């Protein structure tokens, strides 16, 4: 074990989020740093993250003592809107982007003047400003440590937020349907992905193929008795209900603060005093000497 | 056999003034000769303590049977260690007056060097009377056989007739089969050893897999039920499912190997023929076409006064290689 | 008359598996079980195209003159009929070889000039389409003397195999 | 339940002292043996005793994952007659060997190619080794989950029924 005193003296540790591997500080600097003549103006970023089960979307600004959330949305809040199955796919990413966009625009007050792109056809459209009145709320996309490929769900949530009505500056060549051999888009692939057509294509194809993998993988859709030609109506009804009731409601907890605290404290351990530590060392000395 | 000893004492080769790469290329020359047949070798005292120049002889002279290499000058076994499964059918070896033959291992490792040895240096290290029946087959095989000679004659006649009809036009499958005469069809994905002569590497029959009523291939019930054979309509469906192929039996009647028997439960007679089926044309229903591929029909026909009526109609796609008929 | 059900396919798969197990059972005491699983009353059994009459003598000569191998099953047939008790399958079997240079009974090839077995020394495999025509009463486990035809015919044997047919 | 000691990698490599037709030959050999296309490798530095300058190709290698790994491993153990020698086993828990005269591997006796040799090396692991290979939140393996020499020797002694001499 390379544990020299000189090595451990001269060793400089990195930052905490760098040692645990959760922050690229290069991109963090280039993303957070503001023009010094816009004095106290916050740069707002859209943090979109993927766990194994959930999608997180957050509007964050930065202060000296720590970050501040302006609005937030999760993929596990979709069963009050529709979707119960496939909570981390491209269509769910579009839905949670649209949800956080309508929520933030309603919270500011610009929801009735920046309606977004209703009647979505999968094209390319930046949120243009109005001739009179204000200009749209602009956010910058923050994707973190995830690689940029064509067809990724981070750009799915990007298109969801931009069609919700936030001005998020982007190009189109990382959208799934881009042809690198012609440098153009085919928006029918974008339409089918926004309505979840690849999952329906696989459902029909495996239904023609071996049904063992079908009954293993898509067993929730068989238990819910939802035909494969209903996923588009599911996504459309979810978009309508998202644009209808955008406000957030809490989970109505039973695990109150004192109850959850006392139960978790009774389950988990604690430390030991230096008096008992010196007693254990004295017992060690006595058992070693006798 | 050829003798390659004492070439450094022959005036036809001593004055020529040339040995290791010469013998390692003379192995290639003796393999490309192909009309001066030599089985054994005689190269005693070849002025090498190792076996470098005689290393490729095991691959070039794969019909080795004996070797006399006495008064050797070898003092190791690692030069001979590469001879496992190489000239392993040879049955005589002795390289005495040497540190490679006067050691201890000459009786425990020589049998490993030549497992098929019926002799060991003017002796017998194995039961050579029983080795011809234990290390090989006990009896031969029959490329064409039946319960009777006239049964084999009528079976080969109906088999060649059915193969010629399926080559010309199989549109009368509904008229060849009755209401009860059903069918079956399958394909052979996996293949044998790679050193099989002229062997198909993979079954390139990708236009016949959906209607294959094979049990352990697909895992479903309704899929094999739809791919399985009903009467005349689905029989003709299976007949036009695959690629039409003229019978390569009249070229190699030997490799077209047919067994036969009777059926006591219905007073019928069965014949299992197997030959090749090379498909120039294919199925017109919508890597894609066929390759070198074989076929085997296991029919069970019950005769009458008019003709015979089939009961089983089998189709088997396979990987084509040589047949077990030749010697 | 007939139909296309999963019963014949399951019977073909289970018969191929049970046949491979009964042929890989290398001991001599189960050589009666092969004839008892085949039609001990009356059949037609030609294994490797040999004019054999009764399965008992063939299984005895097998246990005295053949060791074990492996059987890679790659295709089956399923043909059935009505009013004839027909069920026909064809196991596409890659059958291996045994490099023990003897029969199954663990001999010593060395002529004695003066325990535990060796490694499972195998050889190159030969392809065959082993056809079994049996009776389809086994949908509720009735397989007592049902195989009317047992035709073992091959397709390709590799030159690397030890025993030469 | 999770600790299993399965096969992670089977790497086949052929190193050639020349830089002639022999590298294309061994490339066709590796593409015929494994089901994937191989990769040729450039020389690091210059030697002039091996006759090697830098930036020119020397060796060919390929990596195999999946069931073809243990298929190739069973063929190599059949060549090695299921015997290792208590070397060829790292402290980290990997093991390999080398095969002269590759004709006994299903490879035929073609003179247009000839005779080569090979090195087989097997990398072993346990489930949950993604923690050292992912990008976000990289970590380590704890000092009870690592594959060690005695664990590999006992597990792949009791399976494949092999023998480890000395």
């Amino acid at each position: 074990d390379a544990k020299s005193s000189a090595y451990s003296s001269r060793f400089q540790t990195p930052f905490r989020r760098r040692r645990e591997g959760k922050t690229d500080y290069y991109q963090r600097k280039r993303l957070v740093t503001q023009h010094k003549a816009k004095y106290n103006t916050p740069k707002y970023r859209l943090v979109v993250r993927f766990t194994n089960k959930d999608i997180i979307c957050q509007i964050i600004s930065s202060t000296i003592t720590g970050d501040v959330v302006l609005a937030a949305a999760y993929s596990h809040e979709l069963p009050r809107y529709g979707i119960t199955h496939g909570l981390t796919n491209w269509a769910a990413a579009y839905a949670t982007g649209l949800l956080i966009a309508r929520r933030t625009l309603q919270k500011l007050g610009l929801d009735e003047t920046y309606k977004g792109v209703e009647e979505v056809e999968g094209e390319y459209e930046l949120t243009e400003a109005v001739e009179d009145g204000p200009r749209p709320f602009k956010v910058f996309l923050d994707i973190g440590l995830q690689r940029t490929t064509t067809g990724a769900r981070v750009f799915g949530a990007l298109k969801g937020a931009s069609d919700g009505g936030l001005y998020v500056p982007h190009s189109e060549n990382r959208f799934p349907g881009w042809d690198f051999e012609t440098e153009e888009i085919d928006p029918e692939l974008l339409r089918s992905y926004i309505f979840g057509g690849h999952v329906s294509q696989y459902m029909e194809e495996l239904a023609d193929d071996d049904e063992e993998r079908f009954s293993e993988l898509f067993k929730g859709y068989l238990a819910d008795d939802i035909d494969a030609d209903s996923l588009e109506d599911i996504y459309t009804s979810a978009h309508e209900a998202i644009r209808a009731d955008p406000a957030f409601k809490p989970t109505e907890k039973k695990f109150t603060k004192e109850q959850y605290a006392a139960e978790s404290k009774k389950y988990r351990q604690t430390k030991l005093s230096k008096e008992e530590r010196a007693a254990r060392v004295a017992a060690k000395i006595a058992a070693l000497a006798g | 056999l050829l003798n390659l000893g004492a070439l450094h004492s022959d005036p036809e080769l001593i004055q020529k003034g040339v040995q290791s790469k010469m013998f390692p290329a003379m192995m290639k020359l003796a393999s490309t000769e192909k009309s001066l047949i030599v089985e054994s070798v005689n190269l005693a005292d070849n002025q090498l303590k190792d076996i470098s120049a005689i290393s490729t002889l095991a691959q070039t002279f794969p019909n080795l049977k004996n070797l006399c290499l006495a008064n050797n000058q070898i003092f190791r076994f690692r030069s001979l260690e590469v001879w496992k499964n190489k000239f392993k059918d040879l049955r005589e070896l002795l390289m005495t007056n040497n540190p490679i033959t006067t050691d201890k291992l000459y009786r425990t490792e020589m049998l490993r060097l030549f497992p098929k040895l019926v002799v060991l240096d003017n002796v017998i290290v194995r039961d050579e009377q029983k080795l011809q029946t234990v290390y090989s087959l006990p009896m031969k095989i029959q490329q064409f056989f039946f319960e009777n000679d006239a049964l084999g004659q009528s079976s080969t006649d109906f088999a060649t007739n059915f193969l010629n009809l399926w080559d010309n036009n199989r549109e009368q499958l509904l008229n060849l089969y009755s209401p009860q005469s059903q069918f079956s069809v399958s394909v052979d994905s996996t293949i044998p050893p790679s050193t099989v002569t002229d062997s198909d590497q993979t079954p390139a029959f990708g236009y016949y897999m959906s209607s294959s009523r094979n049990i352990s291939k697909v895992s479903s019930e309704k899929s094999i039920q739809q791919r399985l054979s009903i009467g005349q309509e689905s029989i003709n469906s299976i007949f036009k499912t695959l690629p039409k192929t003229k019978h390569h039996l009249q070229e190699q009647p030997n490799e077209y190997s047919m067994e036969t028997i009777s059926y006591p439960q219905i007073n019928g007679f069965v014949i299992t023929l197997h030959g090749f089926f090379e498909e120039t044309g294919k199925p017109e229903l919508e890597n894609n076409k066929l390759s070198k591929k074989s076929f085997d029909r296991t029919w069970v026909i019950v005769p009458m006064n008019n003709s015979v009526i089939i009961a089983s109609d089998l189709l088997t796609v396979r990987a084509y290689s040589t047949g077990a008929w030749k010697t | 008359m007939v139909m296309n059900d999963a019963n014949q396919a399951q019977i073909t798969a289970t018969f191929t598996k049970k046949i491979l197990a009964h042929l890989d059972d290398p001991d001599s005491n189960k050589l009666a079980q092969f004839v008892q699983l085949f039609n001990p009353n009356n059949c037609r059994i030609i294994f490797n195209a040999t004019p054999f009459a009764q399965a008992t003598v063939f299984l005895q000569m097998w246990q005295n003159q053949v060791v074990q191998t492996q059987h890679a099953l790659t295709g089956v047939d399923y043909h059935a009929i009505p009013g004839s008790g027909t069920l026909i399958c064809n196991v596409n079997c890659k059958v291996r070889f045994d490099e023990s240079g003897r029969d199954k009974m663990g001999q010593d090839a060395t002529v004695p000039i003066q325990m535990n077995k060796p490694r499972p020394l195998w050889g190159p495999y030969f392809g065959i389409s082993l056809q079994l025509i049996i009776d389809d009463r086994i949908f509720r486990n009735d397989f007592n003397g049902v195989i009317s035809g047992f035709n073992y015919n091959m397709v390709y044997k590799p030159e690397d195999s030890l025993l030469k047919i | 339940p999770m600790r299993d000691l399965k096969i992670e990698k089977l790497v086949l490599n052929i190193s050639v002292g020349e830089s002639g037709d022999r590298l294309t030959r061994a490339s066709k050999v590796l593409e015929q043996l494994s089901g994937q296309t191989p990769v040729q490798s450039k020389a690091r530095y210059t030697v002039r005793t091996f006759g090697i300058r830098r930036n020119e190709k020397i060796a060919v290698h390929v990596t195999v994952r999946g069931p073809k790994a243990e298929e190739i491993l069973e063929r190599g153990l059949k060549v090695k007659e299921y015997q290792l020698r208590d070397r060829n086993f790292s402290a980290t828990g990997n093991f390999g060997f080398g095969i002269d005269e590759h004709i006994d591997l299903g490879i035929k006796y073609d003179p247009s190619i000839g005779i080569f040799g090979m090195d087989f090396y097997v990398v072993m692991n346990r489930p949950g080794a993604r923690v050292t290979r992912r990008k976000r939140c990289k970590g380590t393996v704890g000092n009870s989950h690592k594959t060690t020499k005695e664990d590999t020797v006992s597990w792949f002694k009791q399976k494949y029924d092999a023998d480890v001499l000395d």
